[PDB]
């Protein structure tokens, strides 16, 4: 999930669109 | 928000600052 990849790697709004529906 | 490692429920409570608009879906549980 989202914040699980931005607290490991990179995270971008395209991560945000992948369950912010 | 974009490229830093800001983590735990912080991140689910600002997402309603950040995503902002719509009220939203999401689905991956809920980041406690």
């Amino acid at each position: 999930g989202i914040v699980e990849q931005c607290c490991t790697s990179i995270c971008s709004l395209y991560q945000l669109e992948n369950y912010c529906g | 928000f974009v490229n830093q490692h800001l983590c735990g429920s912080h991140l689910v409570e600002a997402l309603y600052l950040v995503c902002g608009e719509r009220g939203f879906f999401y689905t991956p549980k809920t980041r406690r």
